[PDB]
């Protein structure tokens, strides 16, 4: 996350890291006990899967305060429509091998449904992403969880003020043009987070972009909506043996 | 009222039906409210929700 602040310790409490033999490799967003919303883009490379690690209640890299909760990938699930190496459909939906324990440092952000996510989430103006990433293009990455205001473009708009993939239906522009703030490196696969009468909602996947806080650009994100009710019915499926699992889409 | 605008008035989820019907729904972990429209929690640790905020204000 780049021009945006420290999320204090709690306030993030759907955040996931993900970690591949103690490395960081992307973020997450835990939307129940036992499943968390990724991106597709961040398993391409992946060469021994049963290494895969979710830590929620995660804060501060540098140090144990006991809040963080740790778990196996049991499951890595992808859409037949994700090519990898590229950006579009991108996002994955993760089993973890054990649920997690709700607490005030692990909550869990509502999935909603789509028709809700389209008339009305959708023309929120602001929404948060979050991650571990650069906090600069070519940076350092963050060992605070960094949280940012971003506010959402619609897709012609997004095209007419740009200025080299698509902006497809399955995704959305969020951000700033200004070089200024934007997601990053390391924070693909967290939440676009938003807020309507209370309450938040998983709307965006951080996805991808033209370098980060690139002037004349925007941060690019996976459209959720578009998946809502893919995701709903893995999630009453039964696990299957193999970490990596493409399910058709739709 | 209809879904589309203003959200029916649902303070979370919406239906249309047959007439000049509508109805409000809640996610789980919430139920619906006598006035047809809002949602309070039902769990300890509702999705949405920042625990520490919510205590902050109770
Ligand atoms: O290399 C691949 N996968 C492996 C892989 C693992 C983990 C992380 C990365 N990775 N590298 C760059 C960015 C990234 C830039 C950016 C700028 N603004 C916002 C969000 C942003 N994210 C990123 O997440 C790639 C291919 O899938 C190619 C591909 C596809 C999509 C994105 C990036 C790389
Ligand atoms: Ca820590
Ligand atoms: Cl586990």
């Amino acid at each position: 996350i780049v021009g945006g602040k420290v999320c204090p310790k709690g306030e993030c409490p759907w955040q996931v890291l993900l970690l591949v033999n103690g490395a960081q490799l992307c973020g997450g967003t835990l939307i129940n006990t036992i499943w968390v919303v990724s991106a597709a883009h961040c398993f391409d490379k992946i060469k021994n899967w049963r290494n895969l690690i979710a830590v929620l209640g995660e804060h501060d890299l540098s140090e144990h305060d006991g809040d963080e909760q740790s778990r196996r990938v049991a499951q890595v699930i992808i859409p037949s429509t994700y090519v990898p190496g590229t950006t579009n459909h991108d996002i994955a939906l993760l089993r973890l091998h054990q649920p997690v324990v709700l607490t005030d440092h692990v909550v869990p952000l509502c999935l909603p449904e789509r028709t809700f996510s389209e008339r009305t989430l959708a023309f929120v103006r602001f929404s948060l992403v979050s991650g571990w990433g650069q906090l600069l293009d070519r940076g350092a990455t963050a060992l605070e969880l960094m949280v940012l205001n971003v506010p959402r473009l619609m897709t012609q708009d997004c095209l007419q003020q740009s200025r080299s993939p698509n902006i497809t239906e399955y995704m959305f522009c969020a951000g700033y043009s200004d070089g200024s703030k934007d997601s990053c490196k390391g924070d693909s696969g967290g939440p676009h987070a938003t807020h309507y009468r209370g309450t938040w909602y998983l709307t965006g996947i951080v996805s991808w972009g033209q370098g980060c806080a690139t002037v004349g650009h925007f941060g690019v994100y996976t459209r959720v909506s578009q998946y809502i009710e893919w995701l709903q019915k893995l999630m009453r499926s039964e696990p299957r043996p193999g970490v990596l699992l493409r399910a058709p889409f739709p | 009222l209809i879904c589309v605008n203003e959200n029916g008035g649902c303070e979370q989820y919406c239906s249309d039906h047959t007439g000049t019907k509508r109805s409000c729904r809640c996610h789980e972990g919430y139920s619906l409210l006598a006035d047809g429209v809002s949602c309070t929690p039902t769990v300890e640790y509702p999705c949405g929700k920042i625990p520490i905020l919510e205590k902050r204000n109770a």
